[PDB]
């Protein structure tokens, strides 16, 4: 019998299979431009807005 | 410290008055025990010095300038 199974080599090919994914819908819908860069961890851990 | 400070605050109780070098021993205990307690704070920054340019900072981050305090 032949036994050449040292002429070959195992290989892994360099691609990636498809993954999972979610969906952002909530963060895209809130409203952002109100507490945009108005809170700093430097100057504190809270802000305060007044009610009509 | 402790028993010095007591006998000076007890003595009155018993008609009595206290004595110079009774005094001095008091007075060296105490600065003893309160030059433990001593912490000499800093002053930080006032919050509105401009931070150098050199200091790399970001220009979205609020970097620019010292946090002050809280």
């Amino acid at each position: 019998p032949n036994n050449l199974d040292s002429n070959v080599s195992q290989i892994v090919l360099k691609k990636f299979l498809p993954g999972f994914m979610s969906d952002l819908v909530l963060a895209k819908t809130v409203d952002r431009q109100l507490l945009a860069g108005e809170i700093n961890s430097s100057t504190g851990d809270s802000v305060s807005f007044k009610r009509p | 410290a402790v028993g010095y400070q007591l006998l000076l605050r007890m003595l009155s109780d018993y008609s009595l008055e206290p004595t110079p070098q009774v005094l001095s021993n008091a007075q060296r205990s105490y600065d003893a025990l309160m030059t433990d307690t001593l912490v000499v704070p800093s002053m930080r920054r006032r919050g509105d010095f401009p931070v150098g340019q050199g200091n790399k900072y970001d220009v979205f981050t609020s970097d620019r300038y010292y946090p002050g305090d809280l």
